[PDB]
């Protein structure tokens, strides 16, 4: 029910 | 007939959900002065209202190793 | 020396990675039809090539387990 | 004196695991808060409801 | 509208889809001894033949890190 | 009729 749910952008620190 | 969407035709506020659930991403999108919010295609979006998009993007990201 | 950047004059082709470590938010680019990928301010990207900055951040949307 | 036999309502599964060689529910019960396993097919015939309660949540569309 | 869902009177099968694009979940219903399928909301399904929509998640059981 | 795809349920042991 992943609407209604914050979603997150994951980046990574490293690389891509 | 009635086909509220994208189609609406009213100015995208906000981004103020998303889900890709079915096989395409689609954001629910709030449009200024309504409080009626539908859903629509990213791909859409992405074309129409660019900065809209990103600026859900930006925040709500976060760092992984 | 200041003959590096945007200025480079190349078409975008891909968002690499980003970082906050400037304390401004940065994307690696990569240019098209080179290998030689370099910085690019956030701010600029969203204005200049927003559809390049829409696919990295697309790429990596989530609602986690 | 355990399990499903303690003759609680039960009020939600938290989770479950397979490990043991059969399917089982963690029950939280109601009016008690001493949680413990059942065995999933004694509950798909007695808590039908909760089991789909539970599964239901978890639905989710694969590529 | 005529003659849909429930109301065909037929008992049924197994469940061989779900969608919860409407706003609601439902199954897309099998029903024995007839090879139209239709919709049900989940809802009630659920009430009316509560082991077909349990083994039709077990068998779709996934395991998450 | 696209949301006609995979429908798994989500399960997982990390409790415990
Ligand atoms: C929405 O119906 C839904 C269903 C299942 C899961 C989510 C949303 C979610 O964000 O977490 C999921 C979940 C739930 C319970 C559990 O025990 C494990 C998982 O694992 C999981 C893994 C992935 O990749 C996506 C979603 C979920
Ligand atoms: C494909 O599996 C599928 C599933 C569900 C729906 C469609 C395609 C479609 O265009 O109609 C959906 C539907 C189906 C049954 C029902 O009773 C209602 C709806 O409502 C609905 C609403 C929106 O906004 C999109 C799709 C569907």
């Amino acid at each position: 029910r992943q609407l209604s749910r914050k979603a997150s952008v994951k980046v990574s620190k490293t690389w891509s | 007939e009635i086909a509220r969407g994208f189609e609406r035709g009213l100015e995208p506020e906000k981004i103020i959900g998303a889900t890709d659930s079915s096989g395409d991403l689609m954001f629910l999108m709030k449009w200024k002065d309504s409080d009626e919010a539908d859903l629509v295609l990213a791909k859409e979006a992405n074309v129409k209202c660019p900065q809209i998009v990103i600026a859900f993007y930006e925040e709500r990201l976060t760092w992984h190793a």
